[PDB]
């Protein structure tokens, strides 16, 4: 079972658990090792690992064995060899060239609209999370915080999301979320391989919602029906005039700009879906090329 | 919104794999028809007591069914079955699942705290993980929608009917969770209102009247005699005003197909 692994290095650590990179002796294959050391199993490994399974997508990490050794669950993925978050720093003087952000933004979208079309929430979406190789894939890992939702849904979890890439009807506190959380921390992720620094990076609720206001407007009950009934909306927030979009992410052109200000829109209802967005016009011209470095 | 159909043909797909096997009561050598319905009661009577969502006991029950479909139990470790299936139903499905010690106290200490979780990690091993099953319950809250005006009493009336199948292996069993969700949201629909299986149904799920009436014939009858059955906690459950007091409905007397 583990006989067949060599560990190589670790690589970090996520929701929960250990990953290491590891080879398989026998086969050559080079994978990832996520270490589980056993309240019994973990909610977010019994998640995982049921939702993983259904989840067989070219740009969502791939779960290729569950081994259930002396003491300690071992989940085996296919190995990817970068972080996003990492390859932006390494793009500080030279940039992601636009063929590769939109190659990036439309694999995304893809891996995306196969989770919710197979009713699975990811609310962990961040650069962190999402892995690169030398072919040019791009791939949605750590399904940790992910969870199957019902149509309609209920009220889920309400702690979701790293706060960078928090949605604002999760920071306003809405009865229901629904698949729009993960749209809107696209599109912060999409503002960000541009830019290459996060689009509102808050440090408490109050601060990331401000953040948020200030690029985007302060919602009213036109641009948002029923903003101003939200559980934590306060009538004394200040009311912050919506700024020239093409000021928001400079270097985008029309269509991007178009794009980005649809998976930005406040409403979650009028936030466009993963599945539309593969149509945009942005992605008119779009390629899959290897990554410019290493 | 623009995933509802995508994700109902997905849970039909699903539902077919995720289906216990018909006849395995009958393999079983120690354990009864009637000793699942007194463990499902049970577990009505856990979530209850716990304020655990219905889809969390739906599951509970696709987990026990599922693991009792290959593996032979004797009657004084069923309960044990039960505790671990309701345990992982609840760490998927649940905000805030109750922790293992709330498990091992409600079943009046017949089990350890190590029995327990040996027995979580033995169900997940025999359903290979594969804890994200279709319920009666999931297709129910999307027939819903197709509801014109939207009425409480035909929603809680319906989860009420979908929740008696559960208890009953003989005949529900035979029955896929579609079908079932389809007689449930039909009958639900005729005693509160008059009405029936409405067309937006048909198009939307490929069933009629026609191919619902078995289901309906039987779930009819245990209706009819709910008040009678062994097992009173789905009655008492939905006597509260969570569900609208559906309970105290009269069923009607003839269905007219
Ligand atoms: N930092 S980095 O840039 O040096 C680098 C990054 C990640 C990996 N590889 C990799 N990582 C995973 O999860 C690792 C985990 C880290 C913590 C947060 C969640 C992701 C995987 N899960 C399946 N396959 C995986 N492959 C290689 C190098």
């Amino acid at each position: 079972s583990m006989e067949n692994f060599q560990k190589v290095e670790k690589i970090g650590e996520g929701t929960y658990g250990v990953v290491y990179k590891a080879r398989n002796k026998l086969t050559g294959e080079v994978v990832a090792l996520k270490k589980i050391r056993l309240e019994g199993v973990p909610s977010t490994a019994i998640r995982e690992i049921s939702l993983l399974k259904e989840l067989n997508h070219p740009n969502i990490v791939k779960l290729l064995d569950v081994i259930h050794t002396e003491n300690k669950l071992y989940l085996v993925f296919e190995f990817l060899h970068q972080d996003l978050k990492k390859f932006m720093d390494a793009s500080a003087l030279t940039g992601i060239p636009l063929p590769l952000i939109k190659s990036y933004l439309f694999q995304l979208l893809q891996g995306l609209a196969f989770c919710h079309s197979h009713r699975v929430l990811h609310r962990d979406l961040k650069p962190q999370n999402l892995l690169i190789n030398t072919e040019g894939a791009i791939k949605l890992a750590d399904f940790g915080l992910a969870r199957a939702f019902g149509v309609p849904v209920r009220t889920y979890t309400h702690e979701v999301v790293t706060l960078w890439y928090r949605a604002p009807e999760i920071l306003l506190g809405c009865k229901y979320y629904s698949t729009a959380v993960d749209i809107w921390s696209l599109g912060c992720i999409f503002a960000e391989m541009v830019t290459r620094r996060a689009l509102f990076p808050g440090d408490s609720e109050i601060d990331q919602l401000f953040r948020i206001f200030r690029t985007l407007g302060t919602p009213d009950e036109v641009v948002w029906p029923g903003v101003t009934s939200m559980p934590d909306y306060k009538p004394s927030f200040p009311k912050w005039a919506r700024q020239d979009f093409s000021k928001v992410v400079p270097p985008l052109d029309e269509d991007g700009r178009s794009l980005l200000s649809q998976m930005l829109h406040y409403d979650p209802n009028k936030r466009i879906s993963a599945k539309a967005a593969l149509a945009h016009p942005f992605f008119q011209d779009v390629t899959k090329p290897v990554p410019h470095l290493r | 919104p623009d995933y509802h159909e995508d994700i109902h043909t997905y849970l039909r797909e699903m539902e077919v794999k995720c289906k216990p096997k018909v006849g395995y009561m009958k393999k079983q050598p120690d354990i009864t028809n009637s000793m699942r319905a007194i463990l499902v009661d049970w577990l009505v009577e856990v979530g209850e007591e716990y304020k655990l969502q219905n889809e969390t006991l739906h599951l509970a029950v696709n987990y026990i069914d599922r693991f009792l479909s290959s593996m032979s139990v004797l009657r004084g470790k069923l309960q044990l079955v039960g505790t671990a299936a309701m345990l992982l139903a609840s760490k998927f499905e649940e905000i805030y699942p109750p922790e293992v010690a709330e498990f091992v106290y409600i079943t009046d200490d017949t089990y350890t705290k190590k029995q327990v979780l040996r027995m979580e990690h033995l169900v997940l091993k025999v359903l290979t993980f594969d804890l994200a099953a279709p319920t009666v319950n999931q297709f129910l809250t999307q027939y819903f929608l197709h509801q014109q005006p939207a009425n409480c009493k035909v929603e809680s009336l319906a989860m009420f009917l979908g929740e008696l199948s559960l208890i009953d292996a003989d005949p529900y069993l035979k029955y896929l969770p579609s079908v079932i969700a389809g007689a449930a949201f039909h009958l639900a629909l005729y005693t509160v209102t008059g009405q029936s299986w409405p067309e937006s149904l048909i198009r939307k799920t490929g069933y009629t009247l026609e191919s619902l009436k078995p289901c309906l014939m039987d779930l009819h009858q245990t209706y009819l005699k709910a008040p009678q059955h062994a097992q009173q906690s789905i009655r008492e459950k939905y006597k509260n005003s969570k569900y609208h007091g559906v309970s105290l409905l009269n069923p009607p007397e003839t269905l007219n197909l």
